[PDB]
């Protein structure tokens, strides 16, 4: 069959953060 | 801190099902948990001490792709419903959970936290109940004690005219006899 | 990107603001009755109470909301106009003490901002810090519950 | 005189 494949992922490990301006 | 997750797209159709027939994918991983699909499903993959398992209904006996071609499973329990191959060069691993919490918090493939009360070593009920469309896509994925340790990976849902009440996970604990059989 | 917590700012002072349920809830200790701004000009606020300082703006752009909580925990997170994440051990219906008092200045700033649950759930709206000399030990705040009913 | 937005917070901590 076909390998598995990552098409995504899921951040747990991010903190609250100012979004900087671009 | 509390728990909050935030998801990203990788890549699309096209660039999946060429990557799942290579076996080849050079795509740079992060995360701790990981997006993933075959021809016929998407779901969740959770690394835990240097491993990525998953469900076995969902990934079934089959290789992931990676930078250097397909791996091989290093895990594979029907039983337990899991397969675990090498953690993916990139992604972080979560740590089994020490301090058994009564409250945990599964995370969905949309990188939402939602809380359920323990009701047993694998069950837990939604404190919230949600559609069963939207837990569709999430096993695999971890569910999280307050300390964002891995308790379990979401399994099933107990849903009831289309609306899950409760969650049946496989506990953090059948990884380890599974890594020991 | 699109942010929960919007760092706003009113002639006199800066705070902060919190969308949830698709409403951008702040202090009305800090907008008042103000107007908020947007590409298409000043949009006026959907909701004003006075009594539980509560006032609400339909959502902005370039934001998203945040999730009421709905586990009950008594473990919650202040987040302040800098991004730091302070535990507070809530006291009671809109009260909750830090674990660790900070200089007041370390929270001047961050009224409006939210009071996660250990899902990052949305438990309250940072109202204002109870110190004593100084140095703020607890910190009162607006349940979610007074966003729901007001809306 | 309007409310104006100068910054926002993500909490996730989402860079994209
Ligand atoms: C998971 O594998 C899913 C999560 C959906 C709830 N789990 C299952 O499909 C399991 C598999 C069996 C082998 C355990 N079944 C269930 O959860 C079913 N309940 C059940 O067996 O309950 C038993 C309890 C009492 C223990 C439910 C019953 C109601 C209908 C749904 C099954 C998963 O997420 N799989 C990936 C997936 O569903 N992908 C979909 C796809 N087509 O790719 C999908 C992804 C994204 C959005 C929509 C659909
Ligand atoms: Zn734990
Ligand atoms: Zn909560």
């Amino acid at each position: 069959k076909g390998s598995v494949v990552i098409v995504g992922r899921i951040v747990l490990s991010g903190k609250p953060a100012i979004i900087p301006k671009k | 801190a509390p728990i909050t997750a935030y998801a990203q797209q990788t890549r699309g159709l096209l660039g999946c099902i060429i990557t799942s027939l290579t076996g080849r994918d050079k795509n740079q991983v992060e995360g701790e948990v990981q997006i993933v699909s075959t021809a016929t499903q998407t779901f969740l993959a959770t690394c835990i001490n240097g491993v990525c398992w998953t469900v076995y209904h969902g990934a079934g006996t089959r290789t992931i792709a990676s930078p250097k071609g397909p791996v091989i499973q290093m895990y594979t329990n029907v039983d337990q419903d899991l397969v675990g191959w090498p953690a993916p060069q990139g992604s972080r691993s979560l740590t089994p959970c020490t301090c058994g919490s009564s409250d945990l918090y599964l995370v969905t493939r949309h990188a939402d936290v939602i809380p359920v009360r323990r009701r047993g070593d694998s069950r837990g009920s939604l404190l919230s109940p949600r559609p069963i469309s939207y837990l569709k896509g999430s096993s695999g994925g971890p569910l999280l004690c307050p300390a964002g340790h891995a308790v379990g990976l979401f399994r099933a849902a107990v849903c009831t005219r289309g609306v899950a009440k409760a969650v049946d996970f496989i506990p953090v604990e059948n990884l380890e006899t599974t890594m020991r059989s």
